[PDB]
RNA sequence: ACCUUGUUCAGAACUUAAAGAGAAAUCUUGAGUUUAUGGACUUCAGGGGGAGUAUGGUCACAAGGCUGAAACUUAAAGGAAU
RNA sequence: AUUACUUUGAAUAAAAUAAGGUGUUUAAAGCAAAACAUUAUGUUAAUGAAUAUUCAAGCAUGGGACAAUGC
RNA sequence: AUCGAGGACUACCAAGAUUAUAACGGAUAACGAGGAAUUGGGGUUCGACAUCGGAGAGGGAGCUUUACAGAUGGCUACCAC
């Protein structure tokens, strides 16, 4: 009801009919399909109890988590369902044997799962399939931290 | 200095003459001590180098000025150290 | 300001046998500073120290005799590989048979003939003739 | 030395060897907690507090008696400022200064002297910040600092 | 009675036992060494570092007498 | 208070050195602790000229300021001391 | 609790570099030839250098002294 | 639409994305790498060319056949021969 704010509308993946109590399919629902994926990652409860729909969440679609797998903290929450993360690591540079200061900014997928990730935040992400044209991480989970006077939620 | 002295077992009268801070161990030269009041027979514990006007618990015969290190008891006002 | 301790207490300690001073006093103690002068001591160019607790990050007094050349500190710890040692020895080091580096290693705070002995690198401290 | 000038002294006090209370004192801290709680419902400052107690009292050192720091104390009882106390009088006496450079415009060392304390309020100000005593809204200025120093 | 906690060391594995601070080594033992005296206080602490049989010695003597370390309580040497 | 002395903290300096350093003059509250080379950070220099010049950018009411080359030319220019 | 550091590895095209063997008459080469079995037989189902690298990243492992973010 | 993800393209929606840790530009007498020359250690310079990967067939562009080509010792058109 709150989530069809679209032109079209709005499906999960895999939507099946539930049955009801006297064991037939029950057409006037729809099942709220939810997966878990992989290596040691829990489902966010609001991919479990929460109505949002989307195709490119990991707990609620068909997207898969491969094997290359980062983290980085919050940069931008301005974009929809989109978040900009940045890394910080050291780059060795062998003539001087001394390490230099680096960043890159990687443009990852925000599930309305996490509704209480703001600017700040770690956030640990995954990879999956290309999901734009600079899309091609998702946001598996992510921890508080402090404030700077600018609560800017996703 | 050319001539050197043990550095772990100073002369009482060296770490005396040595600022309060570059002693062995530091330690203060400020003290406790309570004066016994001109007006009357009550003893009123206060800093060495106090830093406002002492008065009496009594009355006030002011027994002390502050001025910029050590307290400037009264001629008539008599104290001892608490240990 | 005091950016390293230890960098102090060596030029202390080098600046006092230079003069031929008996003992000598470092006022900030540390964990890394009592581990250095261990490592002096088991190679026997420090008599022995005492150590003073002023309830603020209390002094040590060092014995010397006659023994030690420099000791100097290494300014940023490189993280020495096991293959580097040789090419610091030959940097750092009089001769093949004279000196010792210094390293911190997760094994504790070795010089460089123990810690090859234990196979550990890590990061250099200093040395001394 | 100094922060701003060239100036280098060592005026320093000297804790004495004994965290303990000294044998001849005698108060409890009971007597020392409403000692404190009075002189701070009086609008005095945490530092000159433990001052009229070494002087008045005899309780030289506070931590030797209750075991926890004037402001450790005054928070649990709730009459901590809410504006740090060494906070508080820097943005006094930057208020201070600004008031004699509207009537004395021509006065140049009052003005280098003030960019020197509002220098030295912005840095307690960033520090306290990150130790999560003042809240991220807070922030210094002039229009503001003079009615709430007052 | 005190209790001296466990840590974590940085690799770890494992988990935490709590400690505050007042639970470390160095706190209990002040403490124990502080409370074993009482009526006397301790005004100084000396620790002397020297070679036996190649091995380091740390002798910790508890100094001015106005768990598992062997200590040396003494006065004032001279004062 | 003024003055004469002991100690100690801070400030502008001064004298001696067979010692340390440096090319030497000289420096010693460092210009010492440096081929036995590493305490922390920033700025600047690379033979002499051309030249702080031309051009480009920017600031100023203006004079000017900040940034700032190249072509070409030349075995020296320079520092301390006898 | 991570990261960094460090020790072992996993995995990773050769040629080239280093390096093992081998009398191309030596040598640069080649990876073949034989040493002796007087060799068909036998060493023999003969050699292929362990051929090691290797920095900056990535994966795993033992340690947590020196460090950064802890919270 | 494609073999397929994907602003790759279209419609509607929002104002976002990168930058002093050097984006956007300019130069290269610049194809990248294994490697090469010289080196006490550290390094400096080179690498069109054995082998691996990329791109091209005078200059662009558009296509046919087919499992694989935007093929040129295939075709079509324009420019220069």
């Amino acid at each position: 009801m709150a989530e069809q704010t679209e032109r079209a509308y709005q499906k999960q993946v895999f939507h099946h009919h539930s049955r009801n109590e006297k064991g037939e399919i029950d057409f006037g629902n729809v099942k709220r399909y939810h997966k878990q994926i992989g290596m040691g990652f829990v489902t966010p409860a609001e991919a479990i109890k929460g109505t949002y729909i989307d195709k490119k969440c990991p707990f609620t679609s068909d997207v898969s988590i491969r094997g290359r797998t980062l983290s980085g903290i919050v940069k931008s929450c301005h974009m929809k369902r989109t978040i900009i993360v940045r890394r910080d690591y050291f780059h060795y540079v062998s003539k001087y044997q001394r390490y230099e200061k680096r960043h890159k900014n990687i443009a990852v997928h925000c599930s309305p799962a996490f509704r209480q990730l703001k600017e700040g935040d770690h956030v640990v992400i995954g990879q999956c399939r290309p999901l734009s044209k600079t899309v091609r991480f998702n946001v598996l989970k992510f921890t508080s931290r402090g404030t700077g006077d600018k609560k800017q939620f996703a | 200095p050319l001539i050197e002295v043990d550095l772990l077992n100073p002369t009482a009268a060296s770490e005396a003459k040595a600022h309060k801070m570059k002693r062995l161990v530091p330690t203060p030269n400020s003290y406790f001590l309570e004066i016994k009041c001109p007006k009357c027979g009550a003893t009123t514990t206060t800093f060495s180098h106090a830093h406002r006007q002492i008065l009496c618990q009594k009355c006030g015969q002011p027994l002390g000025q502050p001025t910029g290190g050590k307290l400037k008891l009264t001629q008539q006002c008599k104290f001892r150290i608490k240990k | 300001v005091r950016v390293n301790v230890l960098a102090d207490a060596l030029k202390s300690i080098t600046n006092a046998e230079k003069q031929g001073k008996r003992q000598v006093m470092i006022r900030p103690a540390s964990k890394v500073i009592c581990e250095f002068l261990n490592v002096m001591m088991k190679h026997q160019y420090i008599t022995d120290y005492t150590v003073v607790d002023t309830h603020r990050s209390g002094k040590i007094v060092v014995n010397l005799n006659g023994r030690l050349n420099k000791c100097a500190v290494i300014s940023p710890r490189f993280n020495v590989t096991l293959s580097e040692f040789d090419k610091w020895e030959a940097n750092l080091l009089p001769s093949r048979h004279f000196g010792a580096l210094v390293l911190t290693t997760s094994y504790g705070i070795l010089d460089n003939t123990e810690a090859r002995a234990k196979h550990t690198g890590g990061r250099i401290l200093g040395f001394f003739y | 030395g100094r922060m701003y000038n060239p100036g280098r002294g060592i005026s320093r006090r000297c804790i004495p060897y004994r965290r303990s209370a000294p044998s001849w004192l005698k108060t409890s801290t009971l007597e020392v907690i409403d000692e404190m709680c009075k002189l701070a419902k009086k609008g005095i400052a945490p530092s000159q507090i433990g001052a009229i107690m070494r002087d008045t009292h005899g309780v030289g050192l506070v931590k030797s008696v209750t075991g926890s720091k004037v402001l450790r104390i005054l928070k649990l009882a709730g009459l901590a400022p809410k504006i740090p106390e060494d906070l508080y009088f820097l943005m006094k006496r930057a208020v201070s200064v600004r008031k004699h450079l509207e009537k004395n415009k021509k006065d140049k060392d009052a003005k280098y002297h003030l960019i020197l304390i509002e220098s030295k309020i912005h840095r307690l100000t960033r520090y306290y910040k990150s130790a999560k005593v003042l809240e991220a809204s807070f922030k210094y200025d002039a229009n503001t600092a003079s009615a709430i120093v007052s | 009675k005190r209790v001296v906690a466990h840590t974590k060391k940085v690799g770890q594995s494992g988990k935490t036992d709590y400690k505050p601070r007042s639970r470390t080594s160095k706190a209990v033992h002040e403490a124990y060494l502080n409370e074993m005296l009482y009526p006397v206080e301790v005004a100084g602490q000396r620790v002397h570092a020297t070679l036996v049989h190649k091995k380091v010695a740390n002798s910790k003597t508890v100094f001015v007498a106005v768990t598992g370390e062997k200590v040396k309580f003494a006065f004032p040497v001279v004062a």
